RNA sequence: GGUUGCGGCCAUAUCUACCAGAAAGCACCGUUUCCCGUCCGAUCAACUGUAGUUAAGCUGGUAAGAGCCUGACCGAGUAGUGUAGUGGGUGACCAUACGCGAAACUCAGGUGCUGCAAUCU
RNA sequence: GAGAACAGAAAUCUCCAGUAGAACAAAAGGGUAAAAGCCCCCUUGAUUUUGAUUUUCAGUGUGAAUACAAACCAUGAAAGU
RNA sequence: AAAUAUGUAAGAAGUCCUUGUUACUUAAUUGAACGUGGACAUUUGAAUGAAGAGCUUUUAGUGGGCCAUUUUUGGUAAGC
């Protein structure tokens, strides 16, 4: 009959561990627009690092 | 029976101010948002088309996107027994900067003004916070405040 | 009256308790999208008084509004125009006037040198192929209504026809009818031009000429003919396009005087 | 006096109520359009009556807006007819007044015999000039305190022009 | 310092009742040929700064004021409260030790600051 | 509230006060005053292609929305919607 | 308008400078994001602790709960 009796040394006994964020995130939800220029910036500096 | 909406049980929560009703003011908009910025979500009942959900009412995220007149923010979340990260995207009305992340800021451009300076002045300097130490030992004075003596009051016309 | 009616009283802004702001409109001018991240949005604002006509170029900030480029209706005697200060043909002058204003001092006044000639036509300004992209500023007008063919889009009409991108349609331009859908050039370049004040000084020069000599009293003394009001705006238009540049009018006093003049009246606390 | 203070009119009101829609409310249009001489308006029905014919949103009575100086010349023919006496409680402390007929022809207007016999309210309101701030877009604001026209003021303006004889009681 | 345009903060910016404002600006005002809109050139529309004054608008002072804001050896370390006991009381509730700590009242001060551009005898 | 013939507790009309005390289809709550209310004008973004996110949640389904991109449009002088 | 409870931050995947990319954006050789290259490289920037950190696979039992301080809610009160 939902007691949450116990629940939270449950959730605390493994601990809630934090979801460990990374340097360069995804790019799912980001503008699209902003998304392909992103893309072609990137291949446009790919080639040009490499030919110096 | 019972009910779980998207705005249930947030009657004191959503509504304004006091005396701060009306059409929001513009220094909101021209507040300007990069991807990076450590954001509140403190939400405003007045405009509706991208009020956020009662749990995200006060927590403090960060924005990972930008766009038109709207951006999106990542909140870690308490789920079960793990954080969830749910990205979420606001109209620019419901968040304000954060000025706890923009008090260190300045604190960085300070000791980098006071650390490399003094170390090219010879002296290694302290630079950390310290909590509040113990006093030091002070010799109190008595010239005109006498220590007058005190007695404690008792019951009579008290009642 | 009560003291619990005025402690519960929300008063509103203050540019809208005076009534001067449309604080509606001003929201969806200021707001930008935040892709476009610290550009500035412009505008032009266009006012009208009794006798004077405000044209300004607006960026937005916080710290209040800055000005990027201002031309008022009071300084046209510098190329010359004398009266008609509150004209169509007066407002399509400062149109005229801030559009070369501000691309003299942008440096984009010999790349977008607008129309040189004029005929009475509904156009826009175009991109120069590989080129700078034009000047783009939107209008605003204060509370005062649109209305078809009216005083306000003679500046619109000196602006796009003094070469800045100014987004416009033809339907409240005058001539355009809700019937035959279409600009008339024959009554455009009569309203860009004195060809309707001059018509109405014909039709005074046999109607009642005292009338005549009432309204139009510092013209005939003046000795301003009707027939070629057209000709003398076509006159300053060029100088316009030689010279458009504020040059600072030199005053009496150095704001001193000024102050030590109106500090006896102001009745200070 | 001086100039700009004085109490010149504004506009005055020719109010019909009548209370039902046909051939008599386009004959209470006509004998105001061959009255004040502009093309009519008439009114929206306000709230429920049953014995008063009238039921939501129905054109029921006739009033005409009219300026200028055949306002002046309305009132004062409407005058002559009455007197030049109107009384006290006709004048409001506002600012304004009015006064009943309780017909037209007594006007010295001409008769159709497809006209009918029914009176008229004539209502006039009148301020000091400067009285476009309360009206205009940009920039309003109420007029001063000593400006606002009051009871007072448009008795003793109509005791001095128009001949008032206005009976105190 | 004055005025205007566009403003940021949105009552220290409001409401009231008065009083006063040189220049300049604003405003009221004049006219209905044309665009133009109404029942009505009153709002709106357009022409002309001409016929006329600061009476209004507006701005600035002023008031045994109404508010509003601000600070309290103010209310008071009071009320409510986290914590402990084989503490009391039959109970309601309490007194303790360790801590955090208001508010309404009450008194004292104040009645807009300011950005950009233009203009000023 | 001040007022105007029949005209009134109330027919229409004029003016002063009017922080919403009214309206917004519906339950209760929240929101709104040059509007989101009331009249008028033009309309079909209630459209097409699929994604991402939020809510109840295993972060399944169903419903509901929120912000985009690509077109095609409406409105508007225009910003934008 | 409190007390307990909660969000985030307290740096190296940082601070600042120089100047490349791009089909997005600016009126613009502006701005966005990611970069190259040098400097800050010790107090790598609040306390206390770390008896190691992170990540994956698979599967047993469970999926009938009671008691007490305290807050409280139905009931006319409970070892309800």
């Amino acid at each position: 009959n939902h007691t949450a009796h116990n629940q939270t040394r449950k959730a605390h006994r493994n601990g809630i561990k934090k979801p460990k964020t990374y340097k360069y995130p995804s790019l799912k939800g980001v503008d699209p627009k902003f998304r392909r220029n992103h893309k072609h910036a990137l291949h446009g500096t790919a080639k040009a690092l490499a030919a110096a | 029976g019972k009910s779980h909406g998207y705005r249930s049980r947030t009657r004191y929560m959503f509504q304004r101010d006091f005396r701060k009703h009306g059409a929001v003011h513009l220094s909101t908009y021209l507040k300007v948002y990069k991807v990076g910025d450590i954001v509140d979500i403190k939400a405003n009942g007045s405009i509706q088309k991208g009020m956020p959900h009662k749990f995200y009412q006060g927590k403090t995220g960060v924005v990972y996107n930008v766009t038109k007149s709207s951006v999106g923010v990542i909140i870690n979340k308490m789920v079960g027994n793990r954080y969830l990260e749910k990205r979420l995207n606001l109209r620019v009305e419901h968040i304000k900067h954060s000025k706890c992340r923009q008090e260190f800021l300045e604190r960085v451009k300070a000791n980098a003004a006071k650390r490399a300076e003094a170390k090219a002045q010879g002296v290694a300097v302290q630079l950390k916070r310290q909590p509040a130490q113990p006093r030091e030992s002070r010799i109190v004075s008595t010239e005109g405040n006498v220590p007058q003596t005190l007695a404690p009051v008792p019951y009579e016309t008290f009642i | 009256k009560s003291s619990a009616y005025s402690s519960r009283f929300q008063t509103p802004f203050r540019r809208r308790r005076e009534g001067k702001t449309d604080y509606y409109q001003r929201k969806r001018l200021v707001t930008q999208h935040k892709a476009k991240y610290n550009t500035p949005k412009y505008r032009l604002v266009v006012r009208f008084t009794n006798k004077d006509i405000i044209c300004q170029i607006i960026s937005s900030t916080i710290t209040g509004d800055v000005v990027l480029a201002a031309a008022y209706s009071h300084e046209l005697p510098r190329y010359g125009i004398t009266h008609g200060l509150t004209n169509w043909a007066a407002a399509y002058a400062t149109g005229l006037l801030i559009a070369r204003r501000t691309l003299q001092k942008l440096g984009l006044d010999e790349t977008y040198k607008g129309v040189e000639e004029v005929e009475g036509e509904y156009e826009l300004t175009e991109a120069v192929e590989d080129g700078p992209r034009p000047f783009k500023v939107f209008l605003d007008i204060g509370l005062q209504r649109t209305t078809t063919g009216a005083r306000v889009f003679g500046a619109l009409k000196g602006a796009s026809d003094g070469g800045l991108y100014v987004p416009h349609s033809e339907n409240r331009f005058p001539g355009w009818d809700f019937e035959t859908e279409e600009i008339d050039p024959e009554l455009l370049r009569s309203y860009i031009f004195g060809g309707h004040v001059s018509q109405y000084m014909e039709e005074l020069a046999d109607d009642d000429e005292e009338r005549f000599s009432e309204l139009f009293k510092g013209y005939l003394a003046d000795d301003i003919d009707a027939d070629s009001l057209e000709d003398i705006y076509t006159s300053a238009h060029e100088a316009i396009r030689a010279d458009p540049a504020f040059k600072p009018t030199e005053k009496k006093f150095t704001k001193e005087q000024y102050a030590a003049e109106s500090k006896k009246y102001r009745q200070t606390k | 006096q001086n100039p700009m203070r004085d109490l010149k009119i504004e506009k005055l009101v020719l109010n019909i109520s009548v209370g039902e829609s046909g051939d008599r409310l386009t004959r209470a249009s006509k004998v105001l359009e061959q009255l004040s001489g502009q093309t009519p308006v008439q009114s929206k029905a306000r709230y429920t009556v049953r014995t008063f014919g009238i039921r939501r949103n129905e054109k029921i009575a006739v009033h005409v807006t009219v300026r200028g100086p055949k306002a002046e010349e309305i009132l004062e023919r409407g005058l002559k007819v009455k007197e030049y006496q109107l009384r006290d409680r006709n004048f409001s402390a506002t600012g304004n007044f009015g006064f009943g007929i309780d017909e037209h022809i007594d006007l010295g207007i001409k008769y159709d015999p497809s006209i009918g016999i029914f009176g008229m309210d004539f209502y006039v309101v009148m301020n000091r000039p400067g009285a476009r701030v309360t009206r205009r877009k940009r920039c309003k604001g109420t007029v001063g305190n000593s400006h606002k026209t009051t009871k007072e003021d448009t008795v003793s303006w109509f005791k001095q022009k128009y001949d008032a004889d206005v009976l105190d009681k």
